[PDB]
This record gives C-alpha cells, sequence and structure tokens, in this order.
C-alpha cells in the first residue's frame, strides 16, 4: 500500500462489479458512499472505476 | 395575396408553452435532473 502523497490509482473495467461479497462482508471500519447508496450497486452500469 | 396582430397571439403561446417544457431539465441545486435516476441510485431517506 503507497503512501498518501503518492496513491495508486487502479481502472476498473471491462468486467461484472458485485459489491454482493463486498457489501454483505463485515470486515470494514468505514463504508461510506456519497451519491450512491452502497445496497444499490448492482442495479446500475458505470463506465469506468 | 398584414395579419402580424393574430400571429403575435400564435407566437407569444407557443413561446411560453417551450419555456414551460424546458425547464423540465433544470437540477434546482440537485443531484440529476430525471427524477428516475434520484430514485434509482439513492435510498428514501
Amino acid at each position: 500500500f503507497a503512501s498518501v502523497y503518492a496513491w495508486n490509482r487502479k481502472r476498473i473495467s471491462n468486467c461484472v462489479a458485485d459489491y454482493s461479497v463486498l457489501y454483505n462482508s463485515a470486515s470494514f471500519s468505514t463504508f461510506k458512499c456519497y451519491g450512491v447508496s452502497p445496497t444499490k450497486l448492482n442495479d446500475l452500469c458505470f463506465t469506468n472505476v | 395575396s398584414a395579419l402580424g396582430k393574430l400571429q403575435d397571439v400564435v407566437n407569444q403561446n407557443a413561446q411560453a408553452l417551450n419555456t414551460l417544457v424546458k425547464q423540465l431539465s433544470s437540477n434546482f441545486g440537485a443531484i440529476s435532473s430525471v427524477l428516475n435516476d434520484i430514485l434509482s441510485r439513492l435510498d428514501p431517506p
């Protein structure tokens, strides 16, 4: 994991994104979405990640 | 083979209906202008 002033960016594309293996996973300390609701992410489609 | 006093009424009314139609695409300070894109990616609260 890089540091805060040289953070690393990975672009995600060309795949189904299952946040179901992430949202029903109780292993993170903060999961804060802005502009979306973390329970409706499997009904949308996105251009990039 | 003149009628501008009648064409003025037609034009003013069409010009008002066009503005009413076109105001349906302003956000008024929301995230989207279309209601279904607020309903689809947001929850009731």
